[PDB]
């Protein structure tokens, strides 16, 4: 009965410690309710955005003031609200309990463990509303934040403290890219010191519970569950949770960032938050504007997405990176929220659906994507290996538009067309398969120098894969060198050339021919 | 204690109560209406509090012939409907009164219509390969057992016929209980469905509930909740697999918009009521399969004027996993199923759980159709004689494939004399591989239209 | 030699159709958005 003894001891310790005090406070009464809001009167002095308290246990916050009335929003259960209840002003502006035991769990947007796991510990409470770091506490951005995708880091690099946007059409594969990036850091976590360690967080808004369960299962199978946490606001919740979850996620991430640990915030969707805010504002009887949107909506986003930024060495040199996701319809970009969010951030990755329909699986557009930081966030070796293939691809597509019905061409034009086709066919990649830096550099070097120009375009990928495997089996010096010096040496290039030649001598796909 | 009526307009009625007598939200109220020929009993459900002991609510019956000053009584309880095994083989309206027998089913236990969605801690994904006899659904977008399945398309494309064929094909091979709910449809369809079900023995195994459009908007907004209550009662205690079919979803959103226009709330974009997404999400969370219980639901969603930019279809798309939509261009072309493969998608179609041959065939056919759609305008304007050999071959293959996806079904017997035909999965896979290889190109145009099986194709070939 | 000029003039004539259709599309979009905002504000202010 050791467990029984512990239970009895805990119960006795709690019950013998009961204590309460008789203190005065202001209490008001509800006058009307319905449709998710209620009006309360009788409170002399309450701060804006105060966390009220209701007799049934439900909670609420105060948004709109008046000469004799106070607006309110019911967060949780709503049917218990009726005329005659007594409210009680309590505490101050609401906050979130942040700590270090949140890892590997799922929590309510308000900070409650909706998971089947027992209760969590608490370290300190942080208010949601705090001023962002000033302009005199930031450095320049220079760091190779890997992503595990060949196209993304070849075309549009990502560094620490850089906000990158992903805007996509329905059923394109944004979440797959996000999950690959989120689980790419297993090897980084396995290292000892926290200089490579990154603590990542995930936020889910307006999604079915089964989808969240599937995502959790995928992450658990990937083995990255150990260094991540999830915040979930399914569709069954009221508008308050959908409106308030991202602030909680940002605050929890910011507490870690402020003490010198790198983090990575991810917002699943922002249109749902805007819709919830619009619904609340319309229900509170405020003047409307274009597209039935309140004027301040833009300001809202500026308050949220601007928290993440690189820090200086004086305060510990923390960092935070955001990856907001936007959904557009009918391949339209002139809509209100897309224009606002595009103008507020830097760097874009357009995800067309025509490309995803056939051929490329990543389906990333190349002629519109751009990164502002660019070379300042690249690795020297892969920057050298890049060889400015952007112009090559551009003139390749421009010429192949012409050469579809053209059989007689300039020899150099044919060579350029073949090189572009080979590069495009190389750039594809399946899902759930992250790649480390060294193999990406090796593959890009193989592509650029023209070594595979003799390979028929129909079966290149498999061949490439085999080469990589063989290179990993019978050779290990080149990986060590590229890992230690982050530069490609001429002697390593000669050895790699010899390996490529000897391997290509003995590979066939269909009536193949090994050539010089 | 009782209150009075002070204002009346449209369907919404507001009433007044003395001190300490106001009821909580969602409480049934009864009102008496008298006349020489129009005598009924108005049933009202509380909507909101206006303060000053005034409560505004809506009605489930026409408000014609009501006079101010009539007392209104309260029952202090929510709407309820009898449940049990005896519900099987009967027809009910929204209120729960049995339409077939006026006095039947007034002694079983009763449950409140309003419930709570299941907790998040008991969710588990369901993966299973449920196969039907139709080629397009088998190949492009396989259905998932215990998951969401829904359709799309404008008016007059053929969704109801597809639903009838699907239920006819499945209910014959099911050991569980099915429940049918009709939100909005013509009375002729319901009567014909009842007669057709009576033509076989399956009627005793299923329960039907439906309301029509001529009724006031109050009734159209509550039938789905009652159907969900019955389905949940069948699932929770019996521990048995259940089937659920919903004719439409747009209707109750329309009713909500209509009532919210009069309730006093401001409108929103495209004249829709605010907080429609919240209500849709709250309702759609009920249909879910737990770890030990499985329920399969098939729904049909209407769209206005073939516009996917409308906020309602865009909102309701996110709640689905396996989807198949219909297009009007293919219907005007002539193909009867009228399913567009380019835009439809599934959520179990990957080589991780399915043989790689399926994936390869699907990718090849999708690429071919995409290329044909691209070359459409040049073919139309400059003509086939301008293209090269590869383009001509792909055009011919695309025509062959596009003709081959057609198939006759048994439900077409009333419209056309051709009898039904069904084909298994492996035969379709092999046939599609043969067609995409390009060894059937010698056949004429009409040989590939309305073909069930490969042997039927050969027989038609020998007939020309 | 006679063939070449036909294609040249065809492209030159084809560009202007693109221009005119672009202008028409922009005009229609502006009209639609202004009509929608006028209707919604008129509906909101009436209460
Ligand atoms: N590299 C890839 N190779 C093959 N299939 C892929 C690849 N990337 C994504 N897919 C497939 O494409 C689909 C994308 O699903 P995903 O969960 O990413 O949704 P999404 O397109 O981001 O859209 P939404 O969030 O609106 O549901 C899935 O069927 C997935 O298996
Ligand atoms: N497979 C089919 N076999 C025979 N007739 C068909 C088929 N598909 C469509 N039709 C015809 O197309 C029309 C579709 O009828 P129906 O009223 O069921 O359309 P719907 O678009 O499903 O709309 P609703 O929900 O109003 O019933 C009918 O005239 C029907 O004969
Ligand atoms: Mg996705
Ligand atoms: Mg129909």
């Amino acid at each position: 009965t050791i467990s029984a003894a512990d239970i009895e001891g805990a119960i006795e310790d709690y019950v013998s410690s009961f204590s309460a005090d008789t203190e005065r406070e202001e209490i008001g009464t509800v006058i009307d309710a319905g449709d998710g809001i209620a009006h309360v009167e009788g409170l002399p002095s309450v701060m804006t955005q105060e966390l009220l308290e209701f007799p049934g246990g439900v909670l609420g916050v105060a948004l709109n003031l008046d000469e004799h009335s106070v607006g309110a929003v019911i967060l949780g259960e709503f049917e218990k609200i009726e005329e005659g209840q007594q409210v009680k002003r309590t505490g101050e502006v609401l906050s979130v309990p942040v700590g270090d035991a949140f890892l590997g769990r799922v929590v309510n947007p308000l900070g409650q463990p909706i998971d089947g796991q027992g209760d969590i510990a608490a370290e300190t409470r942080r208010a949601l509303e705090l001023q962002a770091p000033s302009v005199v506490q930031r450095q320049s951005v220079s760091e190779p934040l890997q992503t595990g995708i060949k196209a993304i880091d070849a075309m549009t690099p990502i560094g620490r403290g850089q906000r990158q946007l992903i805007i996509g059409d329905r059923k394109t594969g944004k979440t797959a890219v996000c999950v690959d990036t989120i689980l790419n850091q297993r090897e980084a976590w396995l290292t000892g010191d926290p200089k490579q360690q990154v603590r990542c967080v995930y936020v889910a808004i307006g999604q079915k519970g089964t989808t969240i369960a599937s995502v959790k299962r995928a992450l658990e199978e990937g083995g990255a569950m150990e260094y991540t946490t999830i915040v979930a606001a399914p569709a069954s919740d009221a508008a308050g949770f959908k409106w308030l979850a991202p602030y909680t996620g940002s605050a929890i991430g910011q507490h870690w960032m402020y003490n010198g640990k790198h983090v990575l915030i991810v917002f699943d969707d922002l249109s749902k938050q805007a819709d919830a805010y619009r619904a609340i504002s319309l229900l509170l009887r405020r003047p409307p504007g274009r597209e039935a949107f309140p004027g301040d909506v833009f300001y809202l986003h500026s308050r949220l997405l601007e928290r993440c930024a690189k820090l200086s060495d004086e305060l510990g040199g923390g960092s935070m990176t955001g990856l907001p996701i936007i959904e557009t319809k009918a391949n339209d970009i002139s809509a209100f929220i897309p224009t606002n969010v595009i103008s507020i951030t830097d760097g874009q990755c357009f995800l067309e659906s025509d490309l995803f329909n056939q051929g490329v699986r990543p389906a990333i557009n190349v002629g519109v994507s751009v990164s502002r930081v660019g070379g300042a966030a690249q690795i020297k070796a892969m920057k050298e290996v890049a060889g400015s293939l952007r112009l090559d691809l551009s003139q390749y597509r421009e010429l192949e538009a012409f050469a579809a019905f053209a059989s007689d061409l300039d020899a150099a034009s044919k060579a350029q067309l073949d090189r572009g086709a080979r590069l495009v066919e190389l750039l594809k990649q399946p899902q759930y398969s992250p790649l480390a830096v060294e193999e990406q550099v090796v593959a890009i070097f193989l592509g650029t120098q023209g070594h595979l120009d003799s390979v028929p375009v129909e079966d290149v990928q498999r061949f490439e894969s085999e080469l990589l495997e063989h290179v990993k089996a019978s050779h290990s010096d080149i990986f060590d060198g590229i890992r230690e010096t982050k530069k490609l040496s001429e002697e390593a290039e000669e050895k790699l050339v010899s390996v490529i030649n000897e391997f290509k001598k003995g590979f066939q796909a269909s009536d193949g021919s090994s050539v010089v | 204690t009782a209150g009075r009526v002070v204002r009346i307009t449209g369907p919404v009625v507001d009433v007044e109560f003395p001190r300490g007598s106001v009821p909580e939200l969602f409480n049934a109220l009864h009102a008496e209406i008298t006349f020489g020929a129009l005598a009924k009993t108005l049933t009202l459900e509380v909507a909101q509090h206006l303060g000053d002991s005034l409560v505004r609510c809506i009605s489930m019956q026409p408000t014609d012939g009501l006079v101010r000053g009539v007392e209104v009584t309260d029952t202090g309880a929510s709407i309820s409907v009898p449940v049990g095994d005896g519900v099987k083989g009967h027809v009910f309206n929204a209120l729960g009164d049995c339409l077939d027998d006026p006095g039947y089913g007034k002694d079983f236990e009763h449950w409140s219509i309003h419930r709570k969605p299941p907790a998040f801690s008991d969710l588990e994904p369901r993966t299973e390969m449920l196969e039907t006899g139709l080629k397009v659904v088998d190949l492009l977008t396989p259905y998932v057992r215990g998951g969401k399945i829904a359709l799309f398309g404008g008016a007059g494309v053929g969704k109801t016929v597809l639903i009838q064929e699907m239920i006819n094909r499945i209910a014959r091979n099911f050991g569980g209980t099915s429940v049918f709910a009709g939100v909005g449809e013509r009375t002729r369809e319901g009567n014909d469905l009842w007669v057709e079900l009576a033509d076989a023995n399956v009627l005793k195994d299923t329960a039907l509930v439906f309301g029509q459009m001529d009724e006031p908007p109050g009734t159209r907004m509550r039938v789905a909740l009652s159907a969900l209550t019955m389905a949940e009662f069948f699932r929770d205690e019996q521990g048995q697999d259940v089937l659920l079919f919903i004719d439409n979803i747009f209707r109750f959103t329309q009713a909500g918009s209509e009532v919210s226009t009069l309730l006093g709330r401001m409108p929103s974009a495209v004249g829709y009521q605010p907080t429609l997404a919240d209500e849709m999400g709250e309702l759609q969370e009920r249909i879910t399969s737990t770890r030990g219980r499985s329920i399969t639901s098939m729904q049909a969603v209407y769209v206005p004027a073939d516009d996917y930019t409308d906020p309602a279809p865009a909102t309701t798309f996110a709640h689905l996993d396996a989807t198949t939509e219909l297009s009007r261009a293919v219907f005007s072309k002539g193909i009867f199923p009228a399913v567009d493969p380019l835009a439809s998608s599934s959520t179990i179609l990957d080589p991780a759980i399915v043989g790689d041959e399926h994936y390869r065939v699907a990718q090849e056919v999708i690429r071919i159709l995409q290329r044909y759609k691209d070359l459409q305008d040049i073919i139309a304007i400059l003509g086939i004689d301008e293209l090269s050999e590869e383009d001509k071959q792909l055009v011919n293959r695309a025509r062959r494939i596009e003709r081959f996806l057609s198939q006759n079904m048994m439900a077409a017997e009333q419209f056309t004399g051709q009898p039904g035909s069904t084909v298994p999965l492996k035969e379709t896979i092999e046939a599609f591989d043969k067609l995409t290889k390009g060894e059937f190109d010698h056949l004429p145009e009409q040989a590939f239209f309305l073909i069930g099986g490969l042997d039927d194709l050969a027989k038609k070939a020998e007939s020309l | 030699a006679s063939r070449r000029r036909a294609m040249k003039s065809a492209t030159d004539n084809a560009d202007d159709l693109i221009k005119a259709l672009t202008l028409a599309a922009n005009r229609e979009r502006q009209a639609q958005i202004t009509q929608e905002i006028s209707e919604i504000v008129g509906g909101a202010n009436a209460l």
